[PDB]
């Protein structure tokens, strides 16, 4: 019947995928043992028997939560004070996401305030008269494109923005997240993101970069923030997306990558880890299920014959079951897991990560999965950028248009 | 000289060694969006802040008020980017700084500017007597803290000190045999060091390794170590490894045992092994055990290996 749906989560064999400590306790079995009691509860607390009602997505609280965002914080906001273009960013791809206009006034008034955070040395700082940073740079970037108008996407000065980006090339092809400032692969998907959207990416702005990117990855498969350490979602996401821009994905061992990511998905959670023995957390529902778009067209770059034509290569459901049931706060907002406070940056990519696991495409094919009411349906949001696929188009047909600074 | 939360700290708009300029108001615009509600404390200080920015005031009072806007919000990096500004111009006592750094990244361990700015620090002074001992204390409050792991990396590599990292390894492995941090850890102290070439350590790596997941069979890290070490020659260039893994199949099973079982296999067949019809059928039927019983949740991988197996073989 159309009012229950059974979900994979509550099957009785899935009582079978519970962690298996062999009867040697570490802190880290202690801990994942823990996490999955919980979320244990929390799955039967969907269950009445035979009868499951079908899972809903809280549209409405989480976009009241948004809106009000939008305009003001309490002071428990001031550790984020050099990080406001990541709260309009956050907040407007939640919306857009949601299919939720954003009003010409408010729209109007971001493209004002991230005129301000914008530097005269080019990119765009943490807040008014802060030094520019590539994260924030990052952010500000994709928000400007997701509001979409002639008016956003000229507050961008290119012609500084790229001297900016030059300003950070290290020579070994990575590059610092801002001036006197670190090098992570951040750095490089950051730089790649914003000079791709803007079309102001020359032949030796990215010199060096995907050898540097490829040394990132480990003995694991996966990358990590620079040569040598952990494979970590987070770093593994930036690294990959960043190659896929550079078309240089290929420099990368494909497969042990691949293999890596689907490795990250709980077998009992549903939910993706960020790196192997820790734990779930819903945000990683975009970092690692992000990544498998991204292989998914690399290999189709290649011919693969084996690759699917309907499915992304994790479990679309499994996910979709954590973020409804486990990430949604009933006040509004989502998070990483039960027990967890709600924040701007956790609706974004949890909502970005139901996204991805509801929508495949490649090539003219399309199969979509919503798991519950169908109006849980998300609008889509590209793997690259992670804004919508119409404004990463938009964008970039209109930024082409312009010459590359200097050429 | 005076803490933010000290019973007599008083704001700057109100101290007379401050009184000759003028604060610096953050301009949010006229219709403000994401607009943070200041504690009156915080605006104090970044008012003044961006004063002394904005005039390039290389002092003393600005040295010591990096330091309150600081504690007011570790993650701004302009506030530390200035700090480091001052340390140079002021000729500021950097071992005196280091002390600084260290109660600070105790105090938020998950923050990217204080192990920046105490790895630029130890780069100015060339001296990393300290860092080891100092990790250490960090990775005991928490052995998987990222920026500690990262810290420890660059220092071993830049100034060479190799010579007790392996026992290091050992010790966290023996806390905490899950710690995938420390096998990664373990394989970026070897790599650098002796190699894995020597068949002699690698050999003693695999029989560690084994030993590892014969004590803790649904430990993945042990799991991935195995394969990570392997890998790169080819699982098929061992082939006592697929008999000894066979040999525990049916009593320390696991998906991960089948699982490596089918990476020797894939590996097989891409090597031209023998009885490739054979080998081929044993790794379609562990995919299809995998991808409906043992591992359903990689189901769509497990479905894609076995179309892949079929593609090339
Ligand atoms: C939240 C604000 C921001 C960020 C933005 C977008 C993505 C981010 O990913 C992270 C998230 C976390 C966080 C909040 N601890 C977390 C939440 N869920 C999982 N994790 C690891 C930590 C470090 C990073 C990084 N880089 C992090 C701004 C940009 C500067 C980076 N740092 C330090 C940040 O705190
Ligand atoms: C564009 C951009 C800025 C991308 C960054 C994405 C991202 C999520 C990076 C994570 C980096 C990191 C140091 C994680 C460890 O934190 P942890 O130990 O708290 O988390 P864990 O236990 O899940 O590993
Ligand atoms: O996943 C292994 C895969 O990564 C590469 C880089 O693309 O090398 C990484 O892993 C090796 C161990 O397998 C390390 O020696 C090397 O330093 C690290 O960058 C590929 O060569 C390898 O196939
Ligand atoms: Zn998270």
């Amino acid at each position: 019947p159309v009012w229950s749906e059974p979900l994979y989560s509550l099957r009785p064999e899935h009582a079978r995928e519970r962690l298996q400590d062999d009867s040697v306790e570490t802190v880290t079995s202690i801990e994942q043992a823990k996490v999955e009691e919980k979320i244990q509860e929390v799955f039967s607390s969907y269950k009445f028997n035979h009868l499951v009602p079908r899972l809903v997505l809280q549209r409405e609280k989480h976009f009241h939560y948004l809106k009000r965002g939008l305009r003001q914080l309490t002071d428990a906001y001031e550790c984020l004070d050099a990080s406001r273009p990541w709260l309009c960013y956050w907040i407007l791809h939640s919306l857009e996401l949601l299919d939720e206009p954003i009003p010409q006034i408010v729209a109007t008034d971001v493209c004002q305030f991230l005129e301000l955070c914008q530097s005269p040395e080019g990119g765009f700082g943490g807040g008014p008269g802060q030094y520019p940073h590539l994260a924030p740079t990052y952010a500000a970037v994709n928000a400007l494109c997701i509001i979409g108008t002639e008016e956003a996407y000229d507050i961008i000065n290119r012609e500084k923005l790229l001297q900016y980006l030059y300003s950070l090339k290290q020579p070994d092809g990575s590059f610092l997240m801002h001036v006197g400032g670190e090098v992570d692969v951040r750095s490089a998907y950051c730089a790649a993101s914003v000079a791709s959207l803007t079309n102001i990416i020359t032949p030796d702005l990215f010199e060096g970069t995907a050898e540097w990117i490829a040394r990132c990855q480990n003995w694991e498969g996966g990358i990590g923030g620079v040569p040598g350490m952990e494979a970590h979602g987070g770093y593994t996401f930036c690294g990959l997306a960043a190659l896929v821009i550079l078309k240089r994905e290929r420099s990368l061992n494909l497969k042990s990558l691949l293999q890596w990511v689907t490795s990250r998905q709980m077998r009992f959670e549903g939910g993706f880890q960020g790196r192997c023995n820790k734990l779930v957390d819903g945000c990683y529902s975009f970092w690692q299920a992000g990544l498998l778009p991204l292989l998914h067209r690399a290999l189709h770059a290649q011919g693969d014959p084996a690759l699917s034509m309907s499915h992304w290569m994790f479990h679309q459901q499994a996910l979709q079951e954590y973020i409804l049931m486990c990430c949604q706060c009933p006040a509004g907002g989502l998070l990483d897991k039960p027990g967890k406070s709600r924040d701007f940056y956790h609706t974004c990519y949890c909502l970005s990560g139901l996204s991805i696991a509801q929508h495949f495409g490649s090539g003219a094919m399309l199969h979509d999965v919503v798991l519950g009411v169908p109006e849980n349906a998300l609008q889509p949001t590209h793997p690259v950028y992670n804004i919508g696929p119409d404004k990463v188009i938009q964008a970039t047909t209109y930024f082409l248009q312009k010459p590359v600074p200097g050429f | 000289f005076v803490s933010l939360d000290s019973p007599s700290y008083v704001l700057y708009r109100d101290r007379a060694e401050w009184a000759d300029i003028d604060p610096v108001p953050q301009n949010d615009g006229p219709n403000p969006v994401v607009q943070i509600i200041y504690s009156d404390k915080f605006r104090d200080v970044y008012d003044y802040f961006r004063a002394v920015l904005q005039r390039d005031e290389r002092s003393e009072r600005a040295f010591k008020l990096t330091r309150d806007a600081i504690e007011l919000n570790a993650a701004n990096y302009t506030v530390w980017h200035f700090r480091r500004v001052l340390l140079k111009s002021l000729q500021k006592d950097l071992h005196e700084e280091m002390n600084y750094i260290t109660a600070i990244i105790e105090e938020q361990p998950k923050n990217y500017q204080v192990w920046h700015h105490r790895r630029v620090l130890v780069e100015w002074l060339r001296d990393p007597s300290q860092e080891l001992e100092f990790i250490a204390d960090i990775l005991n409050q928490d052995a998987k803290n990222y920026h500690a792991w990262q810290h420890r990396q660059w220092v071993i590599q830049e100034f060479k000190l190799w010579d007790n990292e392996l026992q290091y390894v050992d010790q966290l492995l023996k806390e905490d045999v899950r710690n995938n941090s420390v096998w990664n850890q373990r394989y970026f102290v070897i790599s650098n060091t002796t190699g894995y070439n020597d068949r002699a350590v690698l050999e003693r790596e695999v029989q560690y390794t084994l030993e590892m997941i014969k004590l803790v069979p649904h430990n993945e890290s042990a799991w991935n170590y195995l394969k990570g070490i392997l890998q790169d020659r080819g699982l098929s260039k061992y082939p006592n490894l697929l008999n000894q893994l066979l040999d525990l199949q049916p009593s320390h099973s696991s998906p991960y045992l089948i699982a490596f079982l089918v990476d020797i296999y894939e590996d097989m067949l891409e090597n031209q092994c023998d009885n490739k019809e054979d080998i081929l059928n044993k790794a379609l039927e562990l995919c299809e055990i995998l991808a409906k019983e043992k591992d359903t949740i990689r189901k769509e991988y497990w479905r894609y290996i076995g179309r892949s197996l079929q593609s090339k073989h």
